[PDB]
């Protein structure tokens, strides 16, 4: 099994709120009887 | 097996820094640029206990 | 018989909350050839019950109101407000959880009366315990801040050796909560001597025990009460 | 399936002074003396935290 | 179960400014908490302004007639040079003072073998002993020998607790099933 | 175990019993107890006697009686609900706690030992009755039922 | 040396064999929080003051 | 305080108690309680046709 | 454990003792030799009673198997008794005896009532959990009420 995990968190989403997200990518977690999911949040938000 | 052995605790306030982060520190431009800090925080790191 | 071939159900919920309810749990028996032959009526018991919850059931805690503040003490300069336990909390029920006094400071009306009354003779000291004269420099500190050995010459009355104290003395001398039954603060001080030197030695290879003053007899014998 | 609960005492109890003869440490008292004097809970609750 | 992702509250109206710092707070409370793993809130639940203040910073009333230690703590003259350090952090009544003028005030200074946990606070939710909050070790220029019967050693106790004694109870619960 | 030495005392304690006493342990337990004792017994007496040679001491000695008498008045276990299994209840301040008889465990000494039989063999004081009024002779009065 | 240094009488407080706590050098680091890691030395933990 | 103040006074015995020993005895106290149970059961049937 | 460890255990604890019963002072009766000790002895008061409003576990919503709720900050953590486990204590078995039912569980507070008379007062619902199935009842009352500030 291989473990899923993150590639890095996008910028900064442009202010109308704020927000980055996570594709889950950098090591895709289903290959090879894939492990475990990445970790939460997939995505991120905020106030500017 | 996990052992517990002391506590410690830092005073809250009005700490005596190390001479060697003062220097460094000291010599921190005003103005922003981040190269001086991440050297900063090569050196000494981020955050103390 | 193999009596666990007809299972054990699951226990009853207990019968109540609190103050000793029971539960139960009979066996899914089937009677059957197996049930029969290997003897499963004769000696499998076909139910158990068992006590829950036993634990009385919980009291909580009651507090009254205040009453009115105090007439403000000239020298504390605090007046008093107390209020009263209704009911105390037991059996695990949920404490007062607040002051049962509360203090706020006053402006007094009077002046304080109390004064300094200066014992007459005895060595006054800077605790402001008065001791016999004869204690002061007599080599042994009593006032416990070495007042009476502060400036002193010859230490007239040290005895002979450095006997050991008594062993727990000081539980003598702690106050009793009578209605708490539960030792208290030291009340008192089980380590004055007074400069008597009077020992008891407990047992032949011990050495003796100093006796304090305040104690007037001590007996060491076993008893198996 | 044990079970051990096990308690030794050593000291029997303490008992602590009242408020009024209690010497507060100096680092604690020095944070009282930072207090806001003022309903800000944000330092009264880093001194809980504490 | 499901995760449930917490959720800030709006902020509180600013506390009134602080006249020692001329700032005001407000705290955002917790709308929904985080449970079952659901993402905690994210972000600080307090954020400061600055203000003009209209209350004045109070300032210390000094020590008058007693000795100043030097963190600004009071104590009685009589404890200078007592030899025992009665300014808790700070020595400071044992500054420049003469070995000459030092009493014997004491025997010994070692107190009982863990009493500075006696002088912790404690968090009653959390069940933690917390920090430091009570000096445990105020010896007031007393003597206050006590013979621990246990550990069979003279222990000095401060000169201002009620009462501190080596009585041992054990207690053993022992189960099969 | 109450009273002696941590190390002989845990030892004791940690016996089982299967055997029953481990003699040598229990001597030396009772060698620590010679070492340290524990308050088994005692006569009380009221504490109030002892306030003496202090600045007012007559004064704040009667303050103190008068004091005492209001604070057993409001402080009295007799107020509690009783216990069980015939445990004598104490009343620090804000909670009652029972003292359970030899042969009475758990918590509040709710459940018995084996032998302890003697089921509802039961009998302690109520409270006291507020005073009566002053009588002919201008005596008050009052009473505690056993209840 | 320089507050000691030219003193005409040093008046030795800490008399007594007194060790340092143990490790307690080691938390004066500052650590790289993301990291995990100690780095240089921050706070001068030998000042007794 | 001088004046009777019902809390002041109440304090006392919050701190020291009511009483104090004139007389006493001291002593150890041992309390031990052991209890064991056991339930056997065997079974052994024989059928033949 | 061996009867040597366990003695020596026993005896080395009478040289570094932990604390293990103790009775409790609230904090703030300790605010004292300050500027203005009088009323941060107050705002302390009041600020404890904020604190245990925030981390009071009401807020968690029940935790199964008799596993207990605790505030972790924002973020409630059910700790599962024995052997039972995941996000709300479901997965696995307890262990030993239990009483069975769910045991209720107080609602939070409600904030008090505005001084009516001068008197605050509050109540609280039971409702988290319901008891449910034989479980025991919530402990304590269900409402208070306070002299105003």
């Amino acid at each position: 099994p291989i473990d899923g995990k993150w590639n890095c968190w996008s910028n900064w989403s442009s202010c109308s709120g704020r927000r980055k997200t996570r594709q889950r990518q950098c090591n895709n977690p289903p290959p090879q009887n894939g492990g475990s999911p990445c970790s939460g949040p997939a995505s991120e938000t905020l106030d500017c | 097996s996990d052992l517990e052995v002391a506590h410690y605790k830092l005073k809250p306030r009005s700490l005596m820094l190390h001479y060697e982060f003062l220097q460094r520190v000291k010599r921190l431009p005003l103005e922003y640029s981040y190269g001086e800090y991440r050297d900063l925080f090569r050196d000494f790191g981020t955050h103390y206990i | 018989c193999f009596c666990d071939h007809y299972a054990w159900t699951q226990w009853t919920s207990c019968s109540k909350t609190c103050n000793s309810g029971t539960q139960s749990r009979h066996r899914q028996i089937v009677v059957d050839k197996y049930y029969q032959e290997n003897f499963c009526e004769q000696i499998c018991s076909k139910q158990e019950t068992r006590e829950c919850n036993w634990q009385r059931c919980p009291i909580n805690c009651l507090l009254g109101d205040f009453g009115p503040w105090s007439d403000c003490d000239p020298c504390i300069e605090k007046q008093s407000k107390v209020r009263s336990v209704l009911r105390p909390s037991q059996f695990g029920g949920q404490p007062c959880t607040a002051p049962l006094v509360a203090f706020q400071p006053c402006i007094p009306s009077k002046l304080c009366k109390i004064e300094e009354a200066d014992c007459k003779n005895k060595f006054r000291c800077d605790s402001g315990r008065c001791i016999a004269r004869k204690l002061e420099c007599n080599g042994e500190n009593d006032c416990g801040d070495n007042s009476d050995e502060r400036d002193c010459g010859r230490t007239k009355a040290v005895c002979t050796r450095k006997y050991n104290p008594i062993p727990s003395v000081q539980l003598m001398g702690n106050g009793f909560h009578f209605l708490a039954g539960e030792p208290r603060g030291e009340v008192l001080d089980n380590s004055f001597t007074g400069g008597i030197c009077k020992t008891v030695k407990s047992s032949r290879t011990s050495n003796p025990y100093r006796v304090p003053a305040n104690l007037e007899n001590v007996g060491f014998e076993v008893q198996t009460a | 399936q044990l079970l051990v609960v096990e308690n030794t005492v050593e000291v029997a109890q303490f008992i602590n002074n009242n408020p009024e003869f209690l010497q507060l440490a100096e680092p604690f008292w020095k944070e009282l003396s930072h207090l806001p004097s003022l309903y800000d809970y944000s330092a009264y609750r880093r001194l809980i935290d504490q | 179960s499901s995760p449930v992702n917490c959720q800030w509250d709006f902020y509180a109206p600013w506390s009134e400014c602080n006249g020692c710092t001329k700032t005001q707070t407000r705290r955002r409370s917790v709308a929904v908490y985080g449970q079952y793993g659901g993402q905690p809130c994210v972000g600080n639940a307090f954020e400061t302004q600055s203000c003009e203040p209209t209350r004045g910073c109070p300032t210390e009333e000094g020590c008058g007639e007693r000795f100043r230690c030097f963190s600004g703590q009071c104590i009685s003259k009589s404890l200078v040079c007592n030899g025992d350090s009665d300014c808790d952090e700070d020595s400071a009544d044992e500054d420049r003072c003469e070995d000459s003028e030092r009493r014997p005030s004491c025997d010994i200074d070692k107190p009982p073998p863990n009493i500075e946990l006696t002088g912790n606070g404690y968090n009653e939710l959390t069940g933690q002993f917390r920090n430091r909050v009570i000096n445990t070790k105020s010896f007031g220029g007393q003597c206050r020998k006590v013979f621990s019967g246990d550990g069979k050693d003279f222990y000095r106790l401060s000169g201002n607790v009620l009462s501190y004694t080596f009585q041992v109870k054990i207690n053993n619960d022992f189960n099969y099933e | 175990i109450r009273g002696g030495r941590s190390e002989y005392g845990a030892a004791l304690a940690w016996e089982k019993g299967s055997s029953g006493l481990e003699e040598k342990t229990f001597s030396e337990w009772l060698e620590s107890v010679k070492e340290n004792p524990a308050v088994i017994d005692f006569e009380l007496a009221p504490i109030v006697d002892l306030v003496r040679n202090i600045p007012c001491a007559v004064t704040k000695r009667n303050n103190l009686r008068k004091a005492l008498q209001e604070y057993a008045a409001k402080f009295d276990p007799c107020q509690c609900a009783p216990c069980p299994n015939n445990g004598r209840p104490t009343l620090s301040g804000t909670e009652c706690l029972c003292v359970c008889q030899s042969g009475t465990y758990g918590e509040n000494c709710e459940k018995q030992s084996p032998d302890y039989k003697s089921n509802a063999v039961d009998g302690q004081w109520g409270c006291w009755s507020s005073w009566s009024t002053c009588d002919a002779t201008y005596k008050r009065s009052r009473t505690r039922e056993c209840n | 040396q320089s507050d000691e240094a030219n003193c005409r009488r040093i008046y030795k407080k800490c008399q007594h064999e007194m060790d340092q706590y143990w490790g307690i050098g080691s938390l004066a680091s500052g650590i790289n929080l993301f990291t995990n890691s100690f780095e240089g030395p921050v706070l001068d933990h030998r000042y007794y003051a | 305080p001088l004046e009777y103040n019902s809390a002041l006074y109440s304090r006392i015995f919050d701190d020291f108690g009511t009483h104090y020993f004139t007389s006493g005895s001291l002593g150890g106290v041992y309390d031990l309680l052991y209890q064991f149970s056991s339930e056997e059961l065997k079974n052994s049937g024989l059928t033949e046709e | 454990g061996n009867k040597r460890r366990y003695s020596a255990w026993a005896e080395s604890v009478t040289n570094l003792p932990q604390v293990i019963k103790q009775k409790l002072t609230p904090l703030y009766e300790l605010v004292k030799e300050v500027p203005c000790a009088s009323v941060k002895k107050l705002y302390l008061k009041w600020a404890l009673e904020e604190y245990l409003d925030e981390f009071d576990p009401c807020h968690c919503r029940p935790c199964q198997n008799g596993g207990l709720a605790t505030v972790e900050g924002t973020h409630c953590l059910c700790h599962c008794k024995p052997y039972t486990f995941g996000a709300a204590c479901e997965q696995g078995v307890l262990v030993g005896n239990q009483a069975g039912g769910v045991d209720g569980g107080w609602s939070c507070w409600s904030s008090w009532s505005p001084c009516v008379q001068g008197k605050k007062t509050r109540s609280r619902e039971c409702n988290n959990p319901p008891p449910s199935g034989g479980g025991r009842s919530c402990v304590g009352e269900t409402t208070e009420s306070t002299q105003c500030e």
